[PDB]
RNA sequence: UAUCUGGUUGAUCCUGCCAGUAGUCAUAUGCUUGUCUCAAAGAUUAAGCCAUGCAUGUCUAAGUAUAAGCAAUUUAUACAGUGAAACUGCGAAUGGCUCAUUAAAUCAGUUAUCGUUUAUUUGAUAGUUCCUUUACUACAUGGUAUAACUGUGGUAAUUCUAGAGCUAAUACAUGCUUAAAAUCUCGACCCUUUGGAAGAGAUGUAUUUAUUAGAUAAAAAAUCAAUGUCUUCGGACUCUUUGAUGAUUCAUAAUAACUUUUCGAAUCGCAUGGCCUUGUGCUGGCGAUGGUUCAUUCAAAUUUCUGCCCUAUCAACUUUCGAUGGUAGGAUAGUGGCCUACCAUGGUUUCAACGGGUAACGGGGAAUAAGGGUUCGAUUCCGGAGAGGGAGCCUGAGAAACGGCUACC
RNA sequence: GUCGGAUUUCCAACGGGGCCUUUCCUUCUGGCUAACCUUGAGCUUGGCGAACCAGGACUUUUACUUUGAAAAAAUUAGAGUGUUCAAAGCAGGCGUAUUGCUCGAAUAUAUUAGCAUGGAAUAAUAGAAUAGGAC
RNA sequence: ACCCACUCGGCACCUUACGAGAAAUCAAAGUCUUUGGGUUCUGGGGGGAGUAUGGUCGCAAGGCUGAAACUUAAAGGAAUU
RNA sequence: CGCCCGUCGCUAGUACCGAUUGAAUGGCUUAGUGAGGCCUCAGGAUCUGCUUAGAGAAGGGGGCAACUCCAUCUCAGAGCGGAGAAUUUGGACAAACUUGGUCAUUUAGAGGAACUAAAAGUCGUAACAAGGUUUCCGUAGGUGAACCUGCGGAAGGAUCAUU
RNA sequence: CUAAGGGUCGAACGAUCAACUUA
């Protein structure tokens, strides 16, 4: 009669799962940031879809908007804080124009590969 | 109606007691009550004879709650008639109301004349009968 | 036993209710008590919550009250005349309330004689006096006096024997005497 | 269900205990007392997770059993005691007196206040009626019965309690400009001045109370607690004063404070 | 992340369906399976049936002990330390499991109890109980068992029980012990008659009945039935008293009675202190238990408004023998056809009544998607029903209880 | 006018409030008498009551919409938080690290129905016609 | 009674295609992805089948309401060679 | 030399009808019988309190001679009472059984009449061209079979055309 | 035993009569 846990999906498998365009696409992504499973992908894609849904939702408030204000510069400092968005891109339009190899990009394996201490990201 | 007493036992107003060694103001003592929230006692129910234990205003019935209102659709019964009550529920899926009637039957006062067709406003009481909770307060007519 | 829900009866439309739960407890009812004269035998049923209610079986004497007067004296019962709701009660002399029963009432008559110091049909200066500072109401209406000749008064059980386990009431006077009286007198 | 109920599931007790949802699947249900158990705070959580004095609940029952706390005078001994709003918890060790105040946020508070306050509490007198052998008397929030009180009393109104001698020493009547504090709903724990009310003769009485910050607010008459006239409150107002900032303010406070 | 494709034709554009595709707190199965965290799990068919073992018993400083139990009192001659069993007081109606029944029923949001009960708590709350009340009676205090236990035993078996002999209570059944004043009733007497009265009874609370008060928007005069405060009896007359509610025959008070009679401490643990008329004299603390009433709280039970799946190859339903409403009475803790006696013939319905099916407990919610929506929801939380199918009942505040009994299949 | 923050008279716009133009959009007892025609030498005694209330009063009805109280939690969205990331959870953080100190534990959605609330568009609704019509 | 001009309601017709439709074609079959004037009825792949049964009307023949099991990947519409 | 229709015959499956007052299962229920708990009218085993109540006879105190006073092992006899089971009259609640009725869910059945699946069965050629009798819609009759014929209507015709 | 089914002379009213039935 305890309180039951909370777990969640954190990928989302492509409608489309049949396709040379985008199974390409991935085959690049993957073997570029030394990832396994294109789950990792399709993970760090599914964050993306809710950060731009959440973002959308607030594009469509006015101006000087508390509950739009409050949540976008949370939002916003949130991804200036990881570092997936630069200090001038600080207005929450860029946030819809983010991809997945920006965030990518914030890894711990690509940031270990970028310092100079593995000489392959495999490795 | 026509007689106050029309039963086998004695119609009296509860704990009413009159003097029969005293010659008083007002005969008989008629004891009132008023219902409140701007309801007026009918002088009917001041002046009149009837004794009617549940009435609003002579009676021992308590008014609380709900004030509800609506037509009069049937007057065939004793004391009591049947109010309408129509309201418009609303579906979620295609954007609009419909139509929809309730029959409320309430509990009228010999004090009041009410007729077929005509908006009164009702109030919520203790259980008068298995279906009857609610009393006429205000007829609402010309 | 007796039930006492609303489950078990057809819907204002007509419609059979169907059976929802077993009869419960708080809708319990017991059996009538049908109170006789003479005898006095008080069974006790406990309650819910405790609060003990007092069967009354076979009471004999009661409490009556003069309302004019404003007197209460014991006095003993001897048969009902009259029943608004059933008439067998009357043929088998069973005590409820609101029944006209046919006091002893020899009390009273005592102390109208020792109160206002007057007869009803048939030496000191202290009660003298009281006798004659309660002048001017010693006379009533005929039929209270009437009927106090025939050293019997109606009267009108206002107490439930069953529920209280004591059958109390009131004299009949002013209009409720006529009323019943006619009932009682009428061909 | 064939009686009372004597359990409360760790789902349904009330949010402003800040219990979690892991540790065990009960609450600790309160025992009947002078407040409800939906509107007070058990002995138990609050030596427990507020003032973390003790650990376990076995530890809280060896506090309680060496007669160390004191609520309303009273020393006690229930872990379930059910104590809510205007409630006074008395330490003779550790020298704290401890108020059970709500706070802006919509939870209780920790409010320390000296030994001279501890010494009365405020009571808002619920009804006002003559019983048995003439005497009239007062029936406080707390449930606390006061034998012949001040005619002036009416219901609505405020009483201060001696608690020491359990007797009437002042009381705060109701009407425009006065200081209050609002007890239960979604505006609890303001506090502000009445301008005035619409009284609606069918129940659910309102008043408009209004902040010191020209913030104004409904909230039933039932809800209300009286606590001082306009800028005198007769108790020591907890932290904040209930200001009620939004949370774009609330946030550019914790940036000025880290 | 608001997306399609393949398949009728020699070929084309359509309608249209099939198939493909992705997801599922939707399961089942197959193949394979190395690690950390979290975690569902006899619901679907059978609310089918159960061996066996457990699942609720319980004490302090403080209800009752001489265990013919255990240590030691050496502060205790009656124990007074610990303490099985038993009596007693509470709890066992919580929790846990299942979703069979049930489609204005349950349930959800929302009202009322001015129409009711309420253990346990919290805050208050019994100078009035000796009734020819002067010997009628212990009030520095009353009576009666009984369990455990000792011994006799019975039955194959049972949480099966008897006969004989004790003993206890916060066990049963009785029961008194503190002032002073105030009115109602009485009234022996003085009896001048403006009238005063020695002396006696009752007045707490609880149940029942009848009556009264429970109120009071604004200012001045003519008189009386008898002057009423004080008197120049020319009359100044003010002084006067009852709260709350939107609203009550509300809370409350006083009269006249009713009770076979409720409560008004014969209970217990510590420390033992003061006054002296120097005494088992008189006062005296911190507590526990219990107790009548009110309020509060945990609740319980009815109840106002709105809302539930598919069906008309269900169009009228209900009232014999309760249906609609009224009167009066029973019963209930209360309102009420809940029931009874009488009277009237009403009440619902195409605005979807009623009847039938439900692989129907309902809701909070879950899957799925731009939006709209569809489907599911036995299953951790809330509100309901059941202990194999029904019926009945004791105890207790609370059960129509089944890990409580009684009867039938 | 402070050193990419923040001011005074502003060209401008935007929602609110009040007043007048034939446009009462309820007033009686009251006390505040209010804004007091009240004026004492310039901080002064006496204007029409809701702008503060207690009460009588006609308060014709809605559907609709704004706002507020109300919608138990869990759950969903979502603020903050190094479960080492993450599913989670509501924990944590900072000292002179021997005395200790301290921000949190948000917020939002929550059908229909019920309650209050400002508005008057939209859609109906009754008023005074062999005048039983209003001051 | 005819001629000319105008007007209202009609049965309709000729030419174009703004516009619609899969096309044949349409002064509506237009003002429909720039989707909303008011209202009623009917259809959700082709067979089984307007069959079986149950109601209802009729003297009968027959009318109204009206399935399921099962089977199939096609039928069907307009045009081109 | 394309496509295609129906009767009849063989094989299988599905569904319908069917005499058998069919069968089985479950719900509802008229009536009869009616357990049991509960409430009432009685009942009285049994236990126990109180009031007298005389005697078989000891004991002590008093006239000390007969005689007198109360306690005792003992037994009748009379009432004043309290608790009080088995049993019992009536009443309501009402399990269950029997007998029928009704509703709903499956199922046997000679035979009758259909539908569907069936590589190359028989007979005829009804429809698609003016399909060789233009088709189709309704209605009635007839015929192994498609189908034919009578009456009325339609073009989905083989005629947008006779001032 | 209760209730119900009439004539009748003069707010509906007081007298008078006999009759077979039902619940």
């Amino acid at each position: 009669p305890r309180a039951p846990r909370t777990y969640s999906k954190t990928y989302s498998t492509p409608k489309r799962p049949y396709e040379s365009s985008r199974l390409d696409a991935e085959l690049k992504l993957a073997g570029e940031f030394g990832l396994k499973n294109k789950k990792e992908i399709y993970r760090i894609s599914f964050q993306l879809s809710k950060i731009r849904r959440a973002a959308r939702d607030l594009l469509t408030r006015d101006e000087k908007d508390p509950k739009r204000l409050f949540e976008g510069n949370a939002l916003i400092r949130r991804l200036v804080r990881v570092g997936v968005l630069s200090e001038d891109k600080k207005k929450l339009d860029y946030v819809l124009a983010l991809k997945v190899e920006d965030f990518l990009e914030r890894r711990l394996q690509t940031q270990v590969y970028k310092l100079g201490l593995a000489k392959s990201v495999h490795h | 109606e026509l007689t106050v007493q029309s039963e086998r036992a004695f119609q009296k107003q509860p704990h009413i007691f009159n003097n029969p060694k005293v010659k008083t103001s007002k005969r008989t003592k008629r004891w009132y009550k008023n219902a409140g929230l701007g309801f007026k006692t009918p002088k009917t129910a001041i002046e009149g004879s009837y004794i009617d234990k549940k009435c609003p205003f002579t009676g021992l019935v308590s008014i609380r709650g709900k004030i509800l209102t609506g037509t009069v659709v049937s007057t065939k019964m004793h004391r009591t008639i049947v109010i309408r009550r129509a309201y418009l529920h609303y579906i979620p899926k295609y954007n609009r109301y419909e139509k929809r009637h309730k029959n409320v039957p309430v509990h009228v006062s010999p004090a009041f004349r009410v007729q077929v067709g005509d908006i009164v406003t009702v109030g919520q009481c203790r259980p008068i009968s298995k279906t009857v909770r609610f009393n006429v307060v205000k007829v609402s007519a010309a | 036993g007796i039930s006492r829900d609303s489950r078990h009866k057809r819907s204002a439309t007509g419609a059979k209710r169907a059976q929802f739960r077993k009869k419960r407890k708080f809708e319990l009812g017991r059996q009538p008590a049908n109170t006789k004269i003479g005898a006095k035998r008080i069974h006790s049923v406990r309650t819910r919550g405790g609060n003990k209610k007092y069967r009354a079986l076979r009471i004999e004497t009661g409490n009556f009250s003069w309302a004019s007067e404003g007197i209460s004296k014991k006095t003993r019962i001897a048969g009902v005349v009259y029943h608004p709701s059933n008439n067998e009660l009357v043929r088998t002399n069973t005590l409820t309330k609101a029944a006209i029963v046919q006091i002893d009432a020899t009390p009273f008559r005592q102390w109208f004689e020792a109160h206002y110091g007057q007869t009803l049909g048939k030496k000191s200066k202290n009660a003298e006096r009281k006798w004659a500072a309660r002048a001017a109401s010693a006379k009533i209406e005929s039929s209270v006096e009437s009927q106090f000749s025939a050293g019997r008064l109606y009267a009108c059980i206002s107490s439930r024997p069953g529920q209280s386990g004591r059958c109390d009431g009131y004299i009949l006077e002013g209009e409720e005497l006529a009323f019943y009286l006619r009932r009682l007198t009428a061909k | 269900a064939r009686g009372p109920k004597k359990h409360l599931k760790r789902l349904a007790a009330p949010h402003h205990w800040l219990l979690d949802k892991l540790s065990g699947c009960y609450a600790p249900r309160p025992s009947a007392g002078p407040h409800k158990l939906r509107e007070s705070l058990p002995l138990i959580v609050f030596l427990r997770n507020r003032l973390k004095y003790a650990l376990n609940g076995r530890e809280v029952k060896a506090i309680l059993m060496q007669r160390h706390v004191k609520v309303d005078g009273k020393v006690r001994t229930d872990t379930t005691y059910p104590a809510g709003f205007m409630d006074v918890i008395t330490l003779d060790a550790t020298n704290e007196n401890f108020r059970l105040v709500y706070d802006v946020k919509g939870r209780f508070a920790v409010h320390r206040i000296t030994d001279e306050e501890a010494s009365y509490k405020l009571g808002k007198v619920k009804k006002v009626q003559l019983g048995k052998k003439g005497v009239p008397y007062v029936v406080t929030h707390d449930g606390r019965t006061i034998r012949y009180p001040d005619p002036n009393i009416k219901v609505n109104d405020t009483v201060k309690i001696d608690l020491a001698s359990g007797k009437i020493t002042d009381f705060i009547k109701f009407d425009a400009g006065k200081l209050v504090y609002v007890t239960g709903g979604r505006n609890l724990g303001r506090i502000g001045t009445i301008v005035h009310k619409e009284r609606h003769d069918g129940g659910f009485d309102l008043v408009h109370i209004k902040d010191s910050l020209d913030n104004t607010f409904v909230t039933r008459l039932n809800n209300v607690f009286v606590i001082g006239e306009q800028g005198k409150p007769y108790i020591s107002l907890p932290k904040g004063k209930g200001i009620k900032l939004s949370i774009a303010e609330e946030r550019d406070r914790r940036r000025a404070q880290q």
